[PDB]
């Protein structure tokens, strides 16, 4: 569906196709099919004015599929996107990947159990990043 | 055995937005821009 609405010229209807599809397989399926098609759509997104304010959401969703293989990565990714989209520095969801990252790398279950929680008191936890959360502070180790 | 006493008192920075409006900013930021 998603390439016949390509084909079609409809860039909308294809885009929101993409990202569901991309959103459903990362669950279950290698995410580097997630983090291509993230990509992309933000990169289609950030030059119009629909989803430039909301852009940062699948950012942030593509740098949490990052940080589910590895740390260094992820670093890297993040400082791309900073670069790319200067004005992600500033958004709260950096400050919170900064300190999960530091956190992770600390090996402090308290302290990124306590970011967490802080995180949730404001706002509110969906289903898909519960559990990508917890799958990633269960290889700690 | 007496000492007559004076009080000064001083007011509070009432804050709309310190709580039950930060929830409200919520409202307004997650709920109703969103």
């Amino acid at each position: 569906s998603a390439d016949y609405y390509k084909g079609e010229e409809s860039n909308s209807s294809a885009n929101k196709c993409l990202l569901k599809v991309a959103g459903y397989a990362a669950q279950l399926e290698q995410y580097q099919k997630a983090i291509d098609i993230y990509e992309q759509v933000g990169t289609s997104a950030m030059d119009s004015p629909l989803l430039k304010y909301s852009a940062k959401d699948y950012f942030f969703k593509a740098a949490l599929c990052h940080f589910c293989i590895d740390m260094l990565n992820a670093k890297l990714a993040v400082q791309k996107y900073e670069e790319l989209f200067p004005a992600f520095s500033d958004s709260r969801e950096c400050k919170l990947m900064k300190k999960l990252l530091e956190a992770h790398e600390e090996q402090n279950v308290d302290s990124y159990t306590e970011s967490v929680k802080e995180y949730d008191s404001i706002s509110r936890l969906d289903q898909w990043l519960t559990t990508m959360l917890l799958r990633i502070k269960k290889t700690i180790q | 055995i007496i000492m007559d006493s004076s009080i000064s008192k001083q007011a509070l920075s009432e804050i709309e937005t310190r709580h039950s409006e930060i929830i409200k900013l919520e409202n307004s930021i997650r709920e109703l821009h969103d």
